[PDB]
């Protein structure tokens, strides 16, 4: 199992499991959710300078690999290396987060980096519809609230950003109190904690970041109708459960019940999902996936989907929502059992991956909120505990007759009004 | 069933309109809205302005007509009274 965490002057957390490489990186407890409408896309802008060609060559010669990640709740800068070169990493991490906090931001590099993410983001809004719709789902579900800020940042606030903004953010967020350095792969705990404690100092210690206003959900919808697109992508959700919630898993199990489906992959159509009977007769969609996005303040439970059957979208939604109704009144026992097995399975492949850069992002995010990583074995214990009765209570609070967030793009003329869809959140009774 | 003539209105998914692009609509659930206010303070001095424009289009015709009726109506009354038994005998047959 493992997972060990110790303080010092800063807080360190590691997880070693003798495999191939080993990665070390600094994960900051602030991210997209800590930005503003006008400075939005600043973190995604740091991510690209840290991954700049200038800095990439410096670590490439030294035999390292750089990996950055920008999320809502957090931010991460990770360096991969061989098991032995575990010290080569820290000397680069520190070089770029202390020495080169004056370099890099030098023009000719910033302008190059900015022109590149400005295109990178313009490509995303023109092509990656599924993820764009999801981004807009957050945008409307949590509108005028922290969580509503898109990770890559807007295309406008991006071209208004100058070095100063980058610096201001770093000075306000990249701090000792709001940070966690992590190490996964095969590097031992005592090896890191000491190598870090070698070079003392603090660098803005005792400084706390500017707080804000708790994120909130709002029943709303955003429809980006584009008739020139060949499909209709849509995502829909309700207020979910935040990480470190009594129902963190109960909610995650409910999503696994309806799961994911790809109409073109033979095995997918054979799944044990009652909904798949209703959707395959007239092929209501090409694919769909259910999720249970959790964050520090709130979350989103619902599903995403793409469809070519533009004249029958109303049924896609109808059947899909009639199934969600079941979780409050008729979810069977074997539906819950199947979910557990498949939850455990997909949950395991998530934690137990052959890439430490994944493991890092998972260790950091957790210890950066609850201050400790929940062992995979401990999870299974909770998952197997969950009863049919549990799923129904959760559904009664979260799902039954509750507001919803809708977002769509492409040929969505057939997606009926908010009130029509909202109505399906329940069923008639005597 | 057999086909039918081309109408100027299809149905959801092929309503028969022009291809739409660039228009983005946003809306909020009636559940997240103030328990039906609007009227008084916001939509009280906004109403009736929607019959301030139109008013002249109805009023004048109504005016011209009510005057015409009332007027010739008085003439009947006069004609069929002593005061006009002479005017009557004149303009009758």
């Amino acid at each position: 199992a493992e997972v060990t965490q110790l303080s010092n002057g800063i807080v360190v957390a590691t997880e070693h499991n003798p495999a191939h490489t080993a990665s070390v990186g600094v994960v900051f407890g602030s991210g997209a959710a800590n930005e503003n409408p006008y400075n939005n896309g600043v973190s995604n802008l740091w991510k690209n300078i840290f991954l700049s060609k200038e800095n990439s060559a410096v670590a490439a010669k030294e035999g390292l690999a750089l990996s950055s990640n920008i999320s809502r709740d957090f931010q991460s800068y990770i360096v991969s290396s061989l098991p032995g070169s575990t010290d080569k990493s820290l000397d680069f991490l520190n070089q770029s987060f202390i020495q080169q906090k004056a370099n890099l931001l030098s023009s000719s590099n910033f302008e190059a980096t900015k022109k590149s993410v400005l295109k990178q983001v313009q490509d995303f809004e023109d092509n990656d519809h599924p993820n764009r719709v999801l981004e807009h789902l957050h945008s409307t579900a949590f509108q005028n609230t922290p969580l509503s800020l898109p990770t890559r940042g807007t295309l406008e606030s991006l071209e208004n950003l100058v070095v100063a903004d980058l610096e201001s953010f770093a000075n306000n967020h990249f701090l000792n109190s709001n940070a966690v350095v992590v190490g996964t792969g095969n590097i031992k705990h005592e090896d890191l904690v000491n190598s870090i404690e070698s070079k003392n100092l603090s660098l803005q210690t005792g400084t706390k970041p500017v707080l804000k206003k708790k994120a909130a959900f709002l029943g709303s919808e955003v429809r980006l109708r584009d008739d020139t697109l060949p499909k209709a992508w849509i995502s829909l959700a309700v207020e979910g459960e935040p990480v470190n919630s009594p129902n963190y898993f109960v909610a995650k199990l409910a999503a696994q019940i309806f799961g994911s489906y790809n109409a073109f992959e033979p095995a997918s159509r054979l799944q044990g999902i009652k909904l798949l009977d209703n959707i395959q007769e007239y092929q209501l969609c090409d694919n769909f996936n259910h999720f249970s996005l959790s964050y520090k303040d709130s979350g989103l439970w619902g599903f995403s989907t793409a469809t070519r059957n533009v004249t029958m979208i109303d049924d896609l939604i109808h059947f899909t929502l009639k199934q969600w109704n079941r979780l409050t009144i008729s979810v069977t026992d074997t539906e819950v059992e199947r979910a557990k097995s498949l939850l455990k399975l997909q949950l395991g492949q998530l934690y137990e991956s052959g890439n430490p850069v994944n493991d890092a992002n998972l260790l950091g995010a957790e210890v950066l909120i609850k201050g400790s990583k929940l062992s995979l074995g401990e999870a299974f214990k909770k998952i197997d505990a969950i009863t049919v009765k549990d799923v129904k209570a959760w559904a009664g609070k979260r799902l039954w007759d509750q507001d919803i967030a809708i977002a769509g793009t492409g040929q969505i003329e057939g997606l009926l009004d908010y009130m029509r869809i909202r109505s399906d959140m329940s069923m008639m009774r005597w | 069933g057999p086909p039918s003539g081309k109408t100027y209105m299809g149905w959801w998914g092929h309503m028969g309109g022009p291809k739409q692009k660039g228009i983005t609509s946003y809306a909020v659930s009636p559940y997240a809205q103030k328990p039906l206010q609007g009227i008084f303070h916001n939509a009280v001095f906004n109403s009736f302005r929607r019959f301030k424009s139109q008013f002249l289009y109805v009023l004048i015709p109504a005016g011209i007509y009510w005057y015409w009726w009332k007027n010739g109506n008085e003439y009947n009354e006069f004609l069929y009274s002593k005061a006009g038994r002479e005017e009557l005998e004149r303009v009758n047959v």
